[PDB]
């Protein structure tokens, strides 16, 4: 009934994917042309309730459209996880090298 | 010793409940850091069982595997470490899992592989566990190698190591 | 009586050869200034900040307004090697009055002339040599002086515009602001004298110690010293050593602080960065690279619930997070511009941080005075690479080490002219110890 | 090399001692 | 509470500790120097004093 | 073992065309990487943007690519931003940016090449080393 | 780098800033030759 | 490598705190505080048995007297420090004992860690740290360090042991 | 005329809101047809008050008065966001971005601690229907969010935490962890909070306000270990308007 929060997730689809509600921006240099700039409309657009919703994101030119098109499968979406994105920890989590 | 042991009584035709089965707990309980005469400390005072408390059964012989059915390996303790990690290898040493300190980079976590602990012999012969963070606390027990059921009220344990009449 | 170890004692009481120690050693501190001028010189590569090339005597040229235009930026190198040349041909003139004083000339100077000549314990002629001395130094501050207001001026670090040479044309006078800074508290966020910011209070400090020393001079040549003074004091050779030792002890110390906190007469462009300076350009630079991409600095709690970037000093002022907020006195020509009447400006941080800013605290956070022995850069942990200490690193800690042994030495001798004064340096006399004529302590 | 210059001045220094005591002078 | 001394202190007037209670239950009072801690001290001050009074 | 002109060869460019450098072209990489890069990029990390490093294979995932000799000099001479958008040639050194960054003032065409091979070469001399950071030191 | 027309006295200058030490040495050779008297 | 074995000892067996090594550090500070103020002493208690300035001539070492005053020695310590050496035999014996026995202390300890028999923890700190979060003590922040130095030097440092540890397990704090 | 920070550094005034002249009585009209921004909102607190346990049945504790021991660091400001008008006329101010929290630790009589973030974050406050001024009898009413004091990266003092961290109690390799549940995960917890500001003056001609404000939220709860006091302050607070 006391349980991890941030173990359990690690259970989830946000254990192997990109989370676009949860994971921090850091991850999306993992992948072309997603960091900084689209990195930075992802995080600040969350929540998503379905990966194709960051498609209908206000102001993607059709290459940005492009580019998240051939990268949809490496996206998930959870429920967001409070601890994961207070204290400003999708933008600096404390991890650096 | 114990390894011979369940080896041969495999060859045999034996299953892996029955090997482990037959192996004495007298014999379980020498492959266990808790009577490893170097693990005690200066002022820690009395007997061993002050410390991990009065054991009273083995719970028989944890087997861990991954999501993909592969045996994993605690790494044990070595005497020199008052703590150390819990890391799980392969047959060959090869990480496969392990608990992390910080989360947000791990790539090992036992929720993510799937890691599941089966008991043969013992107390708990024949029941495997899934839900992680009860396989967590048995892979934390097993680097301390075999694992036991203590009585820790009966003498009021603290849970810390004492040296045997060996080391004093 | 003395050892060859002990052996310019033997100098106490020859005037002559006494001057020529003092002249010959005059001049190996003009010939160092000035081979070592030469020799940063002929290593000096202008592409290269200062502080990334070991010169300690450059950056003193360069903050003086010579050799360097905006920025910092050196123009003309030649200002560089006047100095070191002359320095250098100064320096035989030296040696030469030095080596014939110790060597050649009379041994003792009050034979010769009654002027030159002195014994220690003549006050009023002791009180002279000091006037004439302070006179020159009052000369000496006022060049400083002449030279910021009629010479070309003084680098100035917080120029607008990067810095650059600027004259000074209204020195402050004040003296609530001049004398102000010797009743600050050396503590932080005060600093004593250490925390003078701006040349024209550096030049209007200097007007008045000028006027100072040279009315001091006037004075001293004038009178002798008062009975209460003369009472007070040890009137010897070594107990006169033994002043200025301390003296020069208090100075090294203060020497210390100034190149370590100071970054207006010890510029960072030159010097590289201070220590709080590094440290407040971290904050900086990963401020900015977070709100880059997205991040509000403002509202991101840390680990510890005070603010990840930004928190209050504890008297309110909006500072930089992280252990950095040990450094929120810190100021600088990079970093003001962004601060408020409340401390930092949260709309200022969103919308006007420049990228000269950026590259300036990235400049400076790679460059924090953190080095080892051997002159590898950075922390302590970190593999060799970056051939880097900060100038500020040596500066610091070689005049620390002078300061503790000037005040070693002014013990050693205030303690010895004391005794030798009374008559027993040499030891106890077994016939008369005073401890065997007085009463037992129980 | 700069191993030429800094060998014909540390010699400077000595060669004057050795000058002075070989010509019996007030060392 | 096995209190010996603490209600002698109470009986004529010490009511408060430094720490900002009261045996009454009034929280936030300011007692000054006289609260049980103060007596206290003023006791083992008192004790050092008189100490030294008798090796004279 | 030895620098074999194995190691030495490296990507000339995306078309995978190699290069073979020599141990002097190496050498002088290196010298040039510790004057003109190292203050920031030592040991193949960023002290000032720790997220970005000079990895092979985080470099074949810039865009333009610059895991190879083109991609480097080019990057020396107008850097981007890792997904190719904006050009920061303002708040990083670059021969483009060579008044604000005054030490790329005395660097010749030659001189890039090497700083690019050596970035190429030292992952495959130091393995997780580059770019790993002080968990591998 | 220094002017060009003194180049040439580039590693005398390399030399030069250490000669005060020479002076402190020079002491001891000197003490030497009279014996330490 | 001898500083490595220093590490080693407080990663591994929290030597500072092992109170074998504190007599140790007493003796071998002690001696050198006694030998410091014992030269000292002398050389400022000096009888002036010769006329120059430097004292050391005026020793002969067949001489019969003392070439210091004890007495006056030891009216300075009473007044200065409340007490003072009286018997220069007693003096020069417990120089002698005073680092002799801090080695021999420190020697006992370590053969304790021969076995492991450590003075590593305090029980009573433990138990309180285990149940409270919110307690601290310089003695739970050392052994966050001791934790750091095992893990990260076990691994090059016993290389026989084949330690591999992923980054993930690393111990760590915020940013560092 | 106004102040610089060398006027202002070391004084004090850095963590105190601005104020309305006491002749500022006026009144703000609202025109529907047009959006307003609030472009600085600060809270100062002045006093911190926390709810006692009376560890009985019908006595409902009291809020007693607390010491503040962090100093001069405890001011909300340069808080943003927008200014609506709804289809009744009620305005709403919605958070969007400021300096919208201080941790804050107060001490109760007999030495306890009791740390707490005193935030606004997320704020929403609301007045009453048909405003069209806002005037010196304006209230707001809103809740807000309290996050965790700490967050998750944070370790306790044995080196456990939620996000980095060990997962057990180490230095007791062999008790029964069942006991240390409670300390060894951590949670993170998200509350409600509540506050009320009272506008008592105002300037008609710059759309300044200044007044007064209560909120209600819980302190620390020290990821789980432990339950947290409720806590109430008061404090003044000065905002100026923008048409948007
Ligand atoms: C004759 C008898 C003497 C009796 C004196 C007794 C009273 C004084 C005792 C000394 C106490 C000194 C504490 C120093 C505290 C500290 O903050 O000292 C440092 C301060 C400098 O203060 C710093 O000064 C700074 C000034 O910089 C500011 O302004 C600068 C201007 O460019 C920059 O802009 C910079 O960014 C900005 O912050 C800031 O104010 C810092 O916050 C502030 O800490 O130094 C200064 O006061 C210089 C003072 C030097 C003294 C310290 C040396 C002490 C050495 C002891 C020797 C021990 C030997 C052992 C003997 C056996
Ligand atoms: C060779 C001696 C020896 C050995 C090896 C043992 C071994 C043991 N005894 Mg036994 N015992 C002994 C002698 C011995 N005993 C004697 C002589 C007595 C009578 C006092 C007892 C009475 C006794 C009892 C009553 C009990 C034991 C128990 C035990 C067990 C636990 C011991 C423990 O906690 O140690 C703790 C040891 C220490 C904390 C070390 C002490 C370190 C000393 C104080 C340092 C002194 C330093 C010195 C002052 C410095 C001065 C030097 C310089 C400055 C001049 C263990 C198997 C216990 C048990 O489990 O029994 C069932 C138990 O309850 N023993
Ligand atoms: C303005 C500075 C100054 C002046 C003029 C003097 C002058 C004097 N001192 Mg004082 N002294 C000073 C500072 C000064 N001292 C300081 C700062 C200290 C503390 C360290 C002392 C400590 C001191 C002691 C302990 C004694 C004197 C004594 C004396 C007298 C004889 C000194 C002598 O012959 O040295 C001769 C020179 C030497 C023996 C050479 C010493 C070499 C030093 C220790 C090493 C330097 C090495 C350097 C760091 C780097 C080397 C690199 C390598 C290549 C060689 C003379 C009156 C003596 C006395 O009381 O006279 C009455 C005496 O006993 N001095
Ligand atoms: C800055 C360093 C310094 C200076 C300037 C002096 C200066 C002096 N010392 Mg001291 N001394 C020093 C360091 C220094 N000393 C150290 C480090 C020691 C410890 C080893 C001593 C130990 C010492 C003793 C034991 C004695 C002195 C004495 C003297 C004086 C007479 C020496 C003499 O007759 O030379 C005789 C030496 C020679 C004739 C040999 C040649 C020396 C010349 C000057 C070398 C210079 C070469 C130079 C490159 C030429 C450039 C010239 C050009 C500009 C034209 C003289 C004033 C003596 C004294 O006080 O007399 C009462 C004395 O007895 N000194
Ligand atoms: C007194 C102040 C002082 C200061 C702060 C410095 C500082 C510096 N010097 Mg300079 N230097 C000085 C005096 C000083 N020097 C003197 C007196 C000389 C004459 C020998 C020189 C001759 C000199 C040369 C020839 C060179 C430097 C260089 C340097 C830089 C590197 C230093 C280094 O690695 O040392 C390494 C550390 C040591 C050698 C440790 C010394 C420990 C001493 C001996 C113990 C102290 C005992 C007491 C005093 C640094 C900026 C180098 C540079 O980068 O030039 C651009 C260089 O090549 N210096
Ligand atoms: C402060 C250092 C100092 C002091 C106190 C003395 C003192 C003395 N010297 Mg010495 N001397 C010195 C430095 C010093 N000298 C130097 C540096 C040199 C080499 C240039 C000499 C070379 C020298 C010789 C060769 C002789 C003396 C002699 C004398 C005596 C009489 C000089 C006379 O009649 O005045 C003469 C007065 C003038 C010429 C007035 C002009 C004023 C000066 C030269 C210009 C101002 C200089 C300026 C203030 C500083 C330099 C500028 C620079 C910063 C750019 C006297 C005891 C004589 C002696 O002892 O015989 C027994 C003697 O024969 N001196
Ligand atoms: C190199 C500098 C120097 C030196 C060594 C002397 C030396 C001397 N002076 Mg002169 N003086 C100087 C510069 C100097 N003076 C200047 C520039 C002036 C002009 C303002 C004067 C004006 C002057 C007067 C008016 C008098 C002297 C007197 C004296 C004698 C007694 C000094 C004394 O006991 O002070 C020791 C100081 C005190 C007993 C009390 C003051 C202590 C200070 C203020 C405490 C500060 C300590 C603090 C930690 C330092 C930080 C800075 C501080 C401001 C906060 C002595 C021979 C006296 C004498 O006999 O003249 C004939 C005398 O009456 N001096
Ligand atoms: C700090 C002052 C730096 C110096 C000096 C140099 N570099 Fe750099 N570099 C720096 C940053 C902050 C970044 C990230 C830029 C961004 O996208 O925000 C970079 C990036 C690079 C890269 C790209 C790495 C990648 O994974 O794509 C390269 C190839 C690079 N830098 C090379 C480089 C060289 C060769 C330098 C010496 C001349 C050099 N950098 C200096 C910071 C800094
Ligand atoms: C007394 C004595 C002593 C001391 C001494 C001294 C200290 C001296 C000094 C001296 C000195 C101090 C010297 C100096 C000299 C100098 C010189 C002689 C110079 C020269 C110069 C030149 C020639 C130049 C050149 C050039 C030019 C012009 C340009 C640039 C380049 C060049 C550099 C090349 C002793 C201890 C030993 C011993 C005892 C006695
Ligand atoms: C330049 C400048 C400035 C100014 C400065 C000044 C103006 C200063 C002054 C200063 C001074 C003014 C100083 C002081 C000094 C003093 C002292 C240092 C003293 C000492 C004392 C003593 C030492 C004593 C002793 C004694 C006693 C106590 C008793 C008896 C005995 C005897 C006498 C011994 C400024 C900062 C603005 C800026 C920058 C520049
Ligand atoms: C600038 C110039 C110049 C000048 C020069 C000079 C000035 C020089 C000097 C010189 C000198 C000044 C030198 C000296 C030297 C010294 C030495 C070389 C020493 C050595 C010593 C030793 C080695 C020691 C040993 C010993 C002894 C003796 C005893 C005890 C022990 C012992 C072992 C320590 C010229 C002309 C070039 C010209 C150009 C420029
Ligand atoms: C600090 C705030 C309260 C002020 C304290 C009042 C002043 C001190 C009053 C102490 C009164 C006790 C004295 C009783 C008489 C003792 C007479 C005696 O010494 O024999």
């Amino acid at each position: 009934e006391l349980v991890n929060v941030v173990d359990e997730k690690l259970g989830t689809a946000y254990g192997e994917k990109i989370d676009l509600n949860n994971t921090n921006i850091a991850a999306f240099i993992q992948y072309r042309g997603l960091y900084p700039t689209l990195a930075k409309l992802i995080v600040k657009n969350a929540p998503y309730e379905s990966v194709e919703d960051v498609l209908n994101i206000p102001g993607l030119t059709e290459r940005q459209k492009q580019i998240l098109r051939e990268n949809l499968e490496h996206f998930t979406v959870t429920e967001v996880e409070t601890a994961l994105v207070e204290g400003g920890d999708r933008y600096n989590n404390g991890l650096y090298k | 010793e114990i390894n011979r042991r369940v080896q041969a009584s495999l060859a045999s035709g034996a299953t892996l409940e029955e090997a482990w089965s037959a192996i004495p707990e007298k014999l379980a309980f020498y492959d266990y850091i808790g009577n490893n005469p170097a693990k005690g400390g200066l002022f820690r005072t009395g007997p061993m069982n002050k410390g991990d408390g009065i054991a009273q059964a083995w719970k028989g012989h944890a087997v861990f595997r991954n999501k993909e059915g592969e045996e994993l390996f605690v790494r044990r303790m070595p005497a020199f470490f008052e703590s150390f990690p819990v890391i799980l290898t392969d047959k060959n040493g090869v990480v496969k899992a392990d608990i992390p300190f910080r989360r947000a980079e791990s790539k090992y976590s036992f929720e993510q592989q799937g890691v599941t602990v089966s008991f043969y012999g013992g107390e708990l012969n024949g029941q495997t566990f899934t839900d992680p963070p009860t396989v967590k606390s048995y892979a934390r027990k097993a680097i301390f190698g075999e694992i036991f059921e203590f009585d820790t009220e009966t003498l009021n344990s603290d849970g810390i190591f004492r040296t045997s009449p060996r080391g004093w | 009586g003395f050892a060859w170890w002990a052996g310019n004692a033997r100098l106490i009481n020859l005037s002559g050869k006494l001057l020529g120690a003092h002249v010959a050693h005059a001049g190996l501190i003009v010939f160092w200034a000035g081979a070592m001028t030469l020799f940063e010189l002929a290593h000096f590569i202008p592409e290269k900040p200062m502080y990334e090339q070991g010169l300690i005597l450059i950056p003193h040229i360069a903050t003086l307004g010579w050799g360097v235009g905006p920025g910092g930026e050196v123009v003309d190198t030649f200002p560089f090697f006047v100095v070191g040349v002359v320095h250098l041909i100064s320096s035989a003139v030296l040696g030469f009055g030095g080596v014939y004083h110790a060597i050649r000339g009379p041994e003792t100077l009050e034979e010769y002339s009654s002027f030159f000549g002195y014994d220690w314990k003549d006050k009023n002629k002791m009180t002279t040599i000091l006037g004439f001395h302070l006179i020159v130094l009052g000369i000496g501050a006022l060049l400083l002086v002449a030279k910021a207001m009629f010479f070309g001026g003084l680098y100035d670090t917080w120029a607008p515009g990067g810095g650059d040479v600027r004259v000074i044309t209204n020195p402050t006078l004040d003296p609530r602001v001049i004398f102000g800074y010797l009743l600050k508290s050396p503590f932080g966020g005060e600093g004593w004298i250490v925390s003078v910011n701006n040349l024209e209070d550096v030049v209007g400090g200097h007007i008045w110690i000028g006027l100072i020393c040279i009315a001091g001079g006037i004075w001293h040549i004038l009178t002798t010293p008062f009975g209460w003074a003369r009472r007070a004091f040890i009137w010897s050779g070594e107990a006169y050593l033994s002043y200025s030792l301390g003296a020069l002890s208090m100075m090294g110390f203060i020497a210390t602080c100034f190149v370590w906190f100071n970054n207006t007469v010890y510029p960072s462009e030159f010097y590289g960065p201070t220590g709080p300076e590094a440290s407040q350009a971290q904050a900086m630079t990963f401020l900015i690279r977070d709100q880059k991409l997205g991040a509000n600095v403002g509202s991101a709690q840390g680990p510890t619930g005070l603010g990840k970037y930004l928190m209050r000093s504890p008297t309110g002022e909006i500072i930089f997070g992280g252990e950095t907020m040990r450094f929120w006195d810190f100021r600088g020509p990079w970093l003001e511009p962004l601060r408020g009447p409340n401390g930092l400006d949260l709309n200022k941080i969103k919308n006007d941080i420049q990228p000269w800013q950026e590259r300036r605290a990235a400049e400076y956070m790679t460059h924090a005075p953190l080095g080892s022995l051997n002159s590898v850069g950075g922390v302590a942990t970190e593999i060799n690479s970056v051939n880097f200490v900060s100038p500020r690193s040596w500066l610091a800690t070689s005049h620390f080490v002078l300061a503790f042994f000037f005040l070693v030495g002014h013990l050693w001798h205030a303690g010895r002219a004391r005794a030798a004064a009374a008559g027993f340096e040499k030891g106890i006399d077994r016939e008369s110890e005073p401890v065997l004529s007085m009463p037992s302590l129980d | 090399a700069q191993l030429t210059m800094i060998a014909m001045i540390g010699i400077a220094g000595p060669m004057i001692i050795f000058l002075l005591a070989v010509r019996r002078g007030n060392l | 509470q096995g209190m010996f001394v603490l209600p002698f202190m109470a009986r004529l007037g010490v009511t408060g500790s430094w720490s900002g209670w009261s045996i009454t239950g009034e929280t936030g009072i300011d007692p000054g120097f006289w609260s049980f801690e103060g007596v206290a001290l003023a006791h083992i001050v008192l004790s050092g004093l008189l100490f030294l009074a008798a090796c004279w | 073992a030895e620098l074999t002109p194995e190691v030495l060869t490296v990507p000339l460019n995306s078309e995978g065309k190699t290069i073979t450098l020599t141990e002097k072209q190496y050498l002088e990489g290196k010298r040039l990487f510790q004057y003109a890069c190292a203050s920031c990029h030592v040991g193949g990390i960023t002290k000032t943007n720790p997220s970005l490093d000079l990895r092979t294979e985080t470099l074949a995932l810039a865009t333009p690519p610059r895991d190879n000799i083109e991609g480097l000099v080019d990057y020396m001479k107008n850097p981007t931003t890792y997904d190719g958008e904006q050009e920061i040639a303002e708040v990083h050194p670059s021969l483009r940016s060579a008044d604000i960054f005054p030490k790329m003032r005395n660097l010749t065409e030659k001189d890039l090449v090497a700083i690019a091979g050596h970035i190429l070469v030292e992952p495959k001399i130091l393995g997780d080393k580059w770019g790993g950071g002080k968990v591998y030191y | 780098k220094l002017p060009e027309a003194y180049a040439i006295f580039d590693p005398l200058v390399d030399v030069l800033p250490v000669i005060p030490v020479l002076f402190l040495a020079l002491a001891f050779v000197w003490q030497a030759a009279v014996g330490f008297r | 490598a001898i500083f490595r074995f220093l590490l080693f000892f407080q990663g591994f067996h929290n030597w500072t705190l092992n109170p074998f090594h504190m007599m140790g550090v007493a003796g071998v500070l002690g001696g050198a505080l006694l030998c410091a103020i014992h030269g000292a002493t002398v050389e400022n208690t000096l009888f002036q048995d010769g006329e120059g300035a430097s004292t050391f001539r005026a020793f002969n070492p067949t001489q019969a007297e003392e070439t210091y005053s004890m007495v006056t020695a030891n009216r300075f310590w009473s007044q200065i420090f409340g007490i003072a050496f009286s018997n220069k035999r007693w003096l020069h014996f417990f120089m002698l004992f005073v680092p002799v026995t801090g080695l021999w202390m420190s020697a006992i300890g370590v053969v304790g860690l021969a076995l492991n028999l450590r003075s590593y923890d305090f029980i009573s700190q433990e138990i309180r740290a285990a149940e409270d979060p919110e307690f601290e003590t310089f003695y739970t922040k050392n052994l966050l360090l001791n934790e750091g130095i095992r893990a990260w030097m076990a691994p090059q440092d016993q290389p026989h042991e084949n330690f591999v540890f992923p980054e993930e397990v690393l111990p760590r704090g915020n940013a560092l | 005329q106004t102040l610089t920070y060398d006027d202002i550094v070391g004084t004090g005034l850095a963590n105190k809101c601005p104020t309305l002249d006491d002749t500022a009585r006026g009144a703000y009209p609202i025109d529907s047809s047009q959006t307003y921004r609030i472009a600085r909102l600060c809270l100062q607190p002045t006093t911190f008050l926390v709810k006692e346990e009376p560890k009985n049945k019908r006595q409902e504790a009291e809020f007693v008065p607390t010491k503040l021991v962090t100093r001069e660091t405890t001011s909300l400001d340069q808080i943003q966001g927008e200014l609506k008008v709804n289809s009744d006329g009620s305005l709403t101010f919605v958070e969007e971005d400021g300096i919208d929290f201080q941790p804050v630790t107060v001490q109760m009589a007999g030495g306890e601690r009791i740390p707490l973030l005193f935030t606004v974050k997320n704020l929403v406050a609301s007045t009453q229907p048909n405003v069209t001024s806002i005037t010196t009898s304006t209230d707001f009413k809103g809740e807000f969010n309290v996050p965790s004091y700490r967050t998750a990266n944070f370790l306790d003092p044995k080196g456990r935490g939620l996000a980095s961290g060990y997962d057990s109690a180490i230095a007791l390799p062999q008790a029964k962890e069942e006991e240390l549940a409670r300390a060894n995960v951590k949670r993170f917890s998200l509350t409600k909070g509540q506050i009320s500001l009272n506008v008592a003056k105002v300037d008609g001609r710059t759309g300044e306000i200044a007044g007064t404000f209560e909120s209600e939220q819980l302190s620390d709860d020290d990821m789980g270990a432990h339950e947290p006091h409720e806590v109430k302050i008061q404090g003044v607070f000065y905002a100026s308007i923008e048409p948007a």
